[PDB]
RNA sequence: CUGACUGGGGCCUGUAGAGCACUGAUAGGGCUAGGGGGCCCACCAGCCUACCAAACCCUGUCAAACUCCGAAGGGUCCCAG
RNA sequence: CGCCUCCUAAAAGGUAACGGAGGCGCCCAAAGGUCCCCUCAGGCGGGACGGAAAUCCGCCGGAGAGCGCAAGGGUAGAAGGGGGCCUGACUGCGAGGCCUGCAAGCCGAGCAGGGGCGAAAGCCGGGCCUAGUGAACCGGUGGUCCCGUGUGGAAGGGCCAU
RNA sequence: UCCCCCGUGCCCAUAGCGGCGUGGAACCACCCGUUCCCAUUCCGAACACGGAAGUGAAACGCGCCAGCGCCGAUGGUACUGGGCGGGCGACCGCCUGGGAGAGUAGGUCGGUGCGGGGGA
RNA sequence: CGCGGGGUGGAGCAGCCUGGUAGCUCGUCGGGCUCAUAACCCGAAGGUCGUCGGUUCAAAUCCGGCCCCCGCAACCA
RNA sequence: GCCCGGAUAGCUCAGGGUAGAGCAGGGGAUUGAAAAUCCCCGUGUCCUUGGUUCGAUUCCGAGUCCGGGCACCA
C-alpha cells in the first residue's frame, strides 16, 4: 500500500492569550486597588480617582463606584466616584 | 493645528488638573496681569484679581507681585489656602513669578 | 488569465456562500449583461473561457466587460497524500459570485449579436445563469 | 545579558558591602560604575563601585 | 538700533515708492525685511575633517553673527552619511545686523562675482521670497585668499512680508538688487 | 433566599451585515512626474503616441490576518420575581 | 517541543488541528529619574557644488513620521526630538486587586528611612506596553555573627545578597 | 437682566477648511526698545524684561456665504435572538421580537457654565 | 507542496557564514620576441551576482515566493 | 575559577647598559627570461599604566588581549 511522503507546515505557535479588556463596569462598588481595565495603551484613560500602572492597568484609588464617560476626541475615560 | 503656545499650555495645565488643588491660574497681557482661583470640578471661579481691576500702574513686575498680594488677601478670607499654580503658557520667571511670590506672601499656600 | 498582480496573504480560508450579491447587481457599461442565479466560486478559467467565446462570436468586434474578478487564493493538496501536514499548495484562483451579480457585460453590437454571445457565455458557467438588458432601473442606482 | 553586556555588583565604597545587582555594557562603558545609592547599613547614601559578581 | 544706510534707504526711498506703485491702505501692508538666513549645506566635512570651524569663523566674519551647525535627519547610504553628522553650518540675520549685511552683499559682494550679469529674476518664491546662490565665500570683503584654505559657497534666503513675487521683486530691486531679467 | 431562568436599568464588545476612510486587491474611462514606443535626434531641441507608468478625478468592485460604520445577541453589576 | 504578536475565535473571557503568517533566547549608563523647551512624514514652490534623497527658506499638512528589533494596541493636550541637574535601574513594607488546578505570572495606592528633579502642585521602587526566559536539589562568592556535639575556640552549617 | 471684550471651563467638527465683511475708546495683539531679569545648539524669531509713538496690516474676536468638510432623517432592505419549514447539496423560505450600513430628503459657517473689564 | 545541494565576467572556482571591499587560474583584446607560429614577456578590457518581492541608511551576502540544474530517499506489508 | 605563558618591523622569531635577525617589499648588478644568487635600503611606546634603576625591551606590580594546561558543570 503506497504511501506518499508529505512535507511539513512552518507554522503552528501561538502565544498564551492575555485576558484583557474591562474588569468593573460602570455602576460597580469597588475598592481602592480594585483593577478597572487591563489593556494595552490607553484604550480608556485614568479619570477621577484612577490611576494607572506601567502597563497602562486602570485602577481605583479610592472606595466608591466605577463610572464611564466618553469624551470624543478627548478619549474614553474610566473614572470612581466617593461613596 | 496647535501652535507650541496652546501645546504649552495644555501641557502644564493638564499637569496641574491631575492633583486636583484648586488652580491659580495666571494671565499677563502685555499691559496687564490677571489671576483667578479655579474650581475646576464644579467649573468655577472662586476669587480674581488683576491689574485692571485694582487699577494699578507702574513697574510692571513690582505691580504683578502687588495682585498676588490683593489675591491672597481676598483669598484667606474665604477660606482658600492651599492651591496650585498655574503658570500656563509662561516660563516661571519675572512677572509671573512676582505674581506668584506675592500671593506666597499673602499666605497661599503652594 | 485573471489572477492578483500581489497579494498580502497566499492562501485565504474558505468561503461562506450566503445571501444575495453585495454589489454590482445592476447592469453599468454596457446594453446587456449575464446574471448569476446561483453561487459558486467561478474560477479564472470559466471567465476565460465565457470571454473567449465571447470574442469569437463578435469576431473581435463590440466590447466585453468582465465585472468579476478572480482574487480569491484556491487550494489544492497534491494527489493520493494523506490529511495534515499544513494547507495544500494554491493552484488557481476564483471569484466569488453570489445571485444577482452581473458578471459580464456587452455593447457596441446588435441585440441578436449580444443575447447569443451571453447565452454562449452561460454554458461555460457552472451555473445558471439569465440575459439581462439596460433599464432604467439600472440607470437610477 | 551576555559576553559583552555583564551582570555586576555595587559595593558601598564605605562600608565594603555588595547591595546591588545589575548589568552594564562593559565595551559601551569600560570604566567601573560609580552610582549613588542608600546603603542599608550605613543607613544612607553613599558612592556605590563596581566590583566582579 | 543704529543708522545703516540701506536701512535709512528702505524707509526714506523704498517704502513711499512702494505705496505710491501698489496703493496700500494700512502701513504695515507694505512689503517688510524680515530675516536673512545663509546655509553652507557642507557634507565635505562629514567625516573628512572639521572644518566647520574654518568655515563658520569666516560666517562669523561675514555677518557679524555666530553660525550654528545643522545635522543629518536621515541616514542616506549613497551620500556615505549617518543619521546626525554635522553637514552644514546656518545663520538667521534679523534687525540691523541683517541691514548690515544686505548692503554690503550688494555694494561689494555681488559685483565682486565674475561674469556676475545680475541676480536671477525667475528665482523668486513664489510667494515673495528670494533665494539665490553663492560658489565662493571670498565674493564678501571680509575674506581674503590669504585667509581661505577651500571654496565654499552658500544659500542665502531672504524672507519679506510681502504676499507675491510681484510686490518682493519691487521691494528687492528699490533696494538695489541688481536682477538680470 | 443568596440559585438556574426571568423584568427593568447602566456599562463593556467589534461578529452578522455592510462599507472602501486606512492596509492591500481591482474592471472601464479622463487628466498625467520616469521612460519605452520612437517622423526620430545630440549642434542645445524637441515632437507625436487607438501602449505600459505614481498621484488625482468619474464609473464599478473584492478581503480571516482591511474598517469611516455596525446590529441581533452575549457578558457583568445593581433592584425585583 | 518554551516565550511574544496577529488571525482562525462565532462583537465578555476562554477556545482545537502536523490550520494561515511573523518574531524572541537581546538590548540601553541612557535608550533610566525629573524639570524646562521643541513637533513629524510627505506634497509643492524657491536655493552654489547637490543628485529621487544631505543642508536652507516659504506655503500646505492630525499624524499617514517617530517610539532600538516581530506584530498588535497606544501616542504630538507625547510615549516622539533637544537640554540642565542627576541614579528612585532605591532600602524596610504593602491596603486592594488582575490572572489562575498547583506553582508561577501581573498591576498597585499609601506608610517609613535616606535621596533626585522642581518655585510649587508634584513625579521617581528602570525603560509607551505586551517576548528577551528556567522550579527544586548540589555547590561558589561577599556579608551577618545565628548554631558550634563536656567547655573556650575551630571545623562545618544557618540566615541576607548574589 | 442685556450687549462687547478678557480669562477659564464644558459639549467634542451642526463647533472645521475656504471666501468675504468688520473691530482698536476699552480690552487684546502686533508694536517701541534690549539698560535691567532672563533667553538663542545662530537669531530679542521664540522665551523674557522696560515701555506706549503707531496699526488693526498679521494674529485674535464678531458677523455674512453651504464650495469642501462634518452631521443626517423618514421609508425600504441586509442581518439576527427565539420559534418553524425547504433543498442531495451550495443554499433558501415562514412566524414573532430586534434591526443596520450605504443612500435620499434635510441640517450646519457653533451652543453653553463661571469669573473679570466695559457699556446701557 | 518527501529531503538536500547549486545558479556571480567567456569556462571552471572564491567571496555569502559575519550586510558596506567583487577575487584566483585559464580564456579574450593591444604590444613585444621569432623569418613565422607556439611557448614566453609587457599592458588592458569584460561580472550591475537566475528572478520577482521583502528587511535595512545600504543586499551577490539576510529573509519569503517563482524559474532552472544536479544529488539523496521512497521502509513494514 | 586556578596554574603556565606569550605580545617585540608588515609575517616570523631571537633578546638591567642595542632596540635586533630572517622573510615579505624598494631599486641596482645578473640572464633570453622564471629565478637562484649579489648588493644596499627601509618596517618599532617591545600590548597599556604605575614602580625600580643613573638608565628600561628586560625586573616588579597591575590590567588589556591572545596563547597553552587543569579542574568542573547544578
Ligand atoms: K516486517
Ligand atoms: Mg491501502
Ligand atoms: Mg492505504
Ligand atoms: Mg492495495
Ligand atoms: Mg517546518
Ligand atoms: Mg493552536
Ligand atoms: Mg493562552
Ligand atoms: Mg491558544
Ligand atoms: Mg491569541
Ligand atoms: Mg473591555
Ligand atoms: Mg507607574
Ligand atoms: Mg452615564
Ligand atoms: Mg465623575
Ligand atoms: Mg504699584
Ligand atoms: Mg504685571
Ligand atoms: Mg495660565
Ligand atoms: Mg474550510
Ligand atoms: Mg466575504
Ligand atoms: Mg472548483
Ligand atoms: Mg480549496
Ligand atoms: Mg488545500
Ligand atoms: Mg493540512
Ligand atoms: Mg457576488
Ligand atoms: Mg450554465
Ligand atoms: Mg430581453
Ligand atoms: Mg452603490
Ligand atoms: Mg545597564
Ligand atoms: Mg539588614
Ligand atoms: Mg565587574
Ligand atoms: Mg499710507
Ligand atoms: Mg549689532
Ligand atoms: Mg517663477
Ligand atoms: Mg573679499
Ligand atoms: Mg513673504
Ligand atoms: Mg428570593
Ligand atoms: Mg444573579
Ligand atoms: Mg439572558
Ligand atoms: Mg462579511
Ligand atoms: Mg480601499
Ligand atoms: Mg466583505
Ligand atoms: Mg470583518
Ligand atoms: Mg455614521
Ligand atoms: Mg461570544
Ligand atoms: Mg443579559
Ligand atoms: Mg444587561
Ligand atoms: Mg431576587
Ligand atoms: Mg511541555
Ligand atoms: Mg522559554
Ligand atoms: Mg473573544
Ligand atoms: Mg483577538
Ligand atoms: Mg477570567
Ligand atoms: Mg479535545
Ligand atoms: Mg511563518
Ligand atoms: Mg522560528
Ligand atoms: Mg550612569
Ligand atoms: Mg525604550
Ligand atoms: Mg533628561
Ligand atoms: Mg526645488
Ligand atoms: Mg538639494
Ligand atoms: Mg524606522
Ligand atoms: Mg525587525
Ligand atoms: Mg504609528
Ligand atoms: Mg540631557
Ligand atoms: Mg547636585
Ligand atoms: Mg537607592
Ligand atoms: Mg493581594
Ligand atoms: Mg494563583
Ligand atoms: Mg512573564
Ligand atoms: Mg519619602
Ligand atoms: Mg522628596
Ligand atoms: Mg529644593
Ligand atoms: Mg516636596
Ligand atoms: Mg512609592
Ligand atoms: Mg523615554
Ligand atoms: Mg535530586
Ligand atoms: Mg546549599
Ligand atoms: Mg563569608
Ligand atoms: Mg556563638
Ligand atoms: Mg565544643
Ligand atoms: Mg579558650
Ligand atoms: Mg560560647
Ligand atoms: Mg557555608
Ligand atoms: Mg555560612
Ligand atoms: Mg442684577
Ligand atoms: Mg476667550
Ligand atoms: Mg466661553
Ligand atoms: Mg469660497
Ligand atoms: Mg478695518
Ligand atoms: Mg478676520
Ligand atoms: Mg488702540
Ligand atoms: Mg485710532
Ligand atoms: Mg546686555
Ligand atoms: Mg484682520
Ligand atoms: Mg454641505
Ligand atoms: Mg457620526
Ligand atoms: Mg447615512
Ligand atoms: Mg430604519
Ligand atoms: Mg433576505
Ligand atoms: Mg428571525
Ligand atoms: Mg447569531
Ligand atoms: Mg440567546
Ligand atoms: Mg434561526
Ligand atoms: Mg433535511
Ligand atoms: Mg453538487
Ligand atoms: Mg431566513
Ligand atoms: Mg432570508
Ligand atoms: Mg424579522
Ligand atoms: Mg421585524
Ligand atoms: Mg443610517
Ligand atoms: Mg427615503
Ligand atoms: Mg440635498
Ligand atoms: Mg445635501
Ligand atoms: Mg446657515
Ligand atoms: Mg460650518
Ligand atoms: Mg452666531
Ligand atoms: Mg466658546
Ligand atoms: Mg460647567
Ligand atoms: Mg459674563
Ligand atoms: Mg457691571
Ligand atoms: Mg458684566
Ligand atoms: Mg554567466
Ligand atoms: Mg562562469
Ligand atoms: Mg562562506
Ligand atoms: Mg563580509
Ligand atoms: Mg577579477
Ligand atoms: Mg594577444
Ligand atoms: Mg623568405
Ligand atoms: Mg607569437
Ligand atoms: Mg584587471
Ligand atoms: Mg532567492
Ligand atoms: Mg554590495
Ligand atoms: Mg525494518
Ligand atoms: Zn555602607
Amino acid at each position: 500500500a503506497h504511501k506518499k511522503g508529505l512535507g511539513s507546515t512552518r507554522n503552528g505557535r501561538d502565544s498564551q492569550a492575555k485576558r484583557l479588556g474591562v474588569k468593573r463596569y460602570e455602576g460597580q462598588v469597588v475598592r481602592a486597588g480594585n483593577i478597572l481595565v487591563r489593556q494595552r495603551g490607553t484604550r480608556f484613560k485614568p479619570g477621577k480617582n484612577v490611576g494607572m500602572g506601567r502597563d497602562f492597568t486602570l485602577f481605583a484609588l479610592v472606595d466608591g463606584v466605577v463610572e464611564f464617560q466618553d469624551r470624543g476626541r478627548l478619549g474614553r475615560y474610566v473614572h470612581v466616584r466617593p461613596l | 493645528r496647535l501652535t507650541a503656545y496652546e501645546r504649552r499650555k495644555f501641557r502644564v495645565r493638564n499637569r496641574i488638573k491631575r492633583t486636583g488643588r484648586l488652580r491659580l491660574s495666571v494671565f499677563r497681557s502685555l499691559k496687564h496681569i490677571y489671576a483667578q482661583i479655579i474650581d475646576d470640578e464644579k467649573g468655577v471661579t472662586l476669587v480674581s484679581a488683576s491689574s485692571l481691576a485694582l487699577k494699578l500702574k507702574g513697574n510692571k513686575t513690582e505691580v504683578a507681585r502687588q495682585v498676588g498680594r490683593a489675591l491672597a488677601e481676598k483669598a484667606l478670607a474665604l477660606g482658600i489656602k492651599q492651591v496650585a499654580f498655574d503658570r500656563g503658557p509662561y516660563k516661571y520667571h519675572g512677572r509671573v513669578k512676582a505674581l506668584a511670590e506675592g500671593a506666597r506672601e499673602g499666605g497661599l499656600e503652594f | 488569465m485573471l489572477m492578483p498582480r500581489r497579494m498580502k496573504y497566499r492562501k485565504q480560508q474558505r468561503g461562506r456562500l450566503k445571501g444575495a450579491t453585495k454589489g454590482g447587481d445592476y447592469v453599468a457599461f454596457g446594453d446587456y449583461g449575464l446574471v448569476a442565479l446561483e453561487p459558486a466560486w467561478i474560477t479564472a478559467q470559466q471567465i476565460e473561457a465565457a470571454r473567449v467565446a465571447m470574442v469569437r462570436h463578435f469576431r473581435r468586434g463590440g466590447k466585453i466587460f468582465i465585472r468579476i474578478f478572480p482574487d480569491k487564493p484556491y487550494t489544492k493538496k497534491p494527489l493520493e497524500v494523506r490529511m495534515g501536514k499544513g494547507k495544500g499548495n494554491v493552484e488557481g484562483y476564483v471569484a466569488v459570485v453570489k445571485p444577482g451579480r452581473v458578471m459580464f457585460e456587452v455593447a457596441g453590437v446588435t441585440e441578436e449579436q449580444a443575447m447569443e454571445a451571453l447565452r454562449i457565455a452561460g454554458h461555460k458557467l457552472p451555473i445558471k445563469t439569465k440575459i439581462v438588458r439596460r433599464d432604467a432601473y439600472d440607470e437610477a442606482q | 545579558a551576555s559576553e559583552v553586556r555583564i551582570k555586576l555588583l555595587l559595593e558601598c565604597t564605605e562600608c565594603k558591602r555588595r547591595n546591588y545587582a545589575t548589568e552594564k555594557n562593559k565595551r559601551n562603558t569600560p570604566n567601573k560604575l560609580e552610582l549613588r545609592k542608600y546603603c542599608p547599613w550605613c543607613r544612607k547614601h553613599t558612592v556605590h563601585r563596581e566590583v566582579k559578581i | 538700533p543704529l543708522d545703516v544706510a540701506l536701512k535709512r534707504k528702505y524707509y526714506e526711498e523704498v517704502r513711499p515708492e512702494l505705496i505710491r506703485r501698489f496703493g496700500y491702505q494700512n502701513v504695515w501692508e507694505v512689503p517688510r525685511l524680515e530675516k536673512v538666513v545663509i546655509n553652507q549645506g557642507l557634507g565635505e566635512a562629514k567625516e573628512d575633517a572639521r572644518i566647520l570651524e574654518k568655515a563658520a569663523q569666516e560666517l562669523a566674519l561675514i555677518t557679524g553673527q555666530k553660525p550654528a551647525v545643522t545635522r543629518a535627519k536621515k541616514s542616506i547610504s549613497n551620500f556615505k552619511l549617518r543619521k546626525g553628522m554635522p553637514i552644514g553650518l546656518r545663520v538667521t540675520l534679523r534687525r540691523d545686523r541683517m541691514w548690515i549685511f544686505l548692503e554690503k552683499l550688494l555694494n561689494v559682494a555681488l559685483p565682486r562675482i565674475r561674469d556676475f550679469r545680475g541676480l536671477n529674476p525667475n528665482s523668486f518664491d513664489g510667494r515673495g521670497n528670494y533665494n539665490l546662490g553663492l560658489r565662493e565665500q571670498l565674493i564678501f570683503p571680509e575674506i581674503t585668499y590669504d585667509m581661505v584654505d577651500a571654496l565654499r559657497g552658500m544659500d542665502i534666503a531672504v524672507v519679506t512680508t510681502a504676499e507675491t513675487d510681484e510686490e518682493a521683486r519691487a521691494l528687492l530691486e528699490l533696494l538695489g538688487f541688481p536682477f538680470r531679467k
